[PDB]
Formats: structure tokens, C-alpha cells, sequence
């Protein structure tokens, strides 16, 4: 289901980091590691 | 964990 | 990066400095960003808190 990282525009595999504030915003684990969008609390969701 |  | 007070990491037993990865499912389980980055506890949804306040 078409989830693309809003940090680097790459794929979101393993943990998805969904912003809790900004409507349709997600990060890969790398962009989360790197500290992009670090102002907002995120929900971490396991990938299938 | 919390260490309160 | 700030220290999340009275929070210890359940991956490495260190402090939680910067983003706190608090499990939503378990009552009392937390990862520092290094233990989160290593893929510990990936079966449970978490809240990622960039700072304590
Ligand atoms: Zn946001
Ligand atoms: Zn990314
Ligand atoms: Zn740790
Ligand atoms: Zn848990």
C-alpha cells in the first residue's frame, strides 16, 4: 500500500514513522535516524 | 522504563 | 537533544537523549534512538517524542 517517505522520497520498509500532526506525512528509518521533521511527535508502525 |  | 527525565532505555540501559521511542502497547517500555535504529521491539507500535516538553 503506496507509502513513500517525505524526507528523501524513497521507499518505507520496516518501521514507518507517521507524523501525528501533519496529515499525510511519513519517514523511513534512515530519515528518522538523520533527524528530519524532528519538531513533531511521530507514531512508529511496524511494516508487514 | 520509568525510574520514578 | 534533551534528556527525557527518569527514562531508562530497555535496549541498552542508558539514558534516553533526543527522541524517546515509547511503546504504546506495553505499560513501561522505552528505546533511545540508537536501540530504535538497531530494530529492537519492532512488533509494537510506539510514540516517538523528540523532546520531553
Ligand atoms: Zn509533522
Ligand atoms: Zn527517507
Ligand atoms: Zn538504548
Ligand atoms: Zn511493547
Amino acid at each position: 500500500p503506496n507509502v513513500i517517505c517525505d524526507g528523501c522520497n524513497g521507499p518505507v520498509v520496516g518501521t514507518r514513522y507517521k507524523c501525528s500532526v501533519c496529515p499525510d506525512y511519513d519517514l523511513c528509518s534512515v530519515c528518522e535516524g538523520k533527524g528530519l521533521h524532528r519538531g513533531h511527535t511521530k507514531l512508529a508502525f511496524p511494516s508487514p | 522504563r520509568i525510574v520514578p
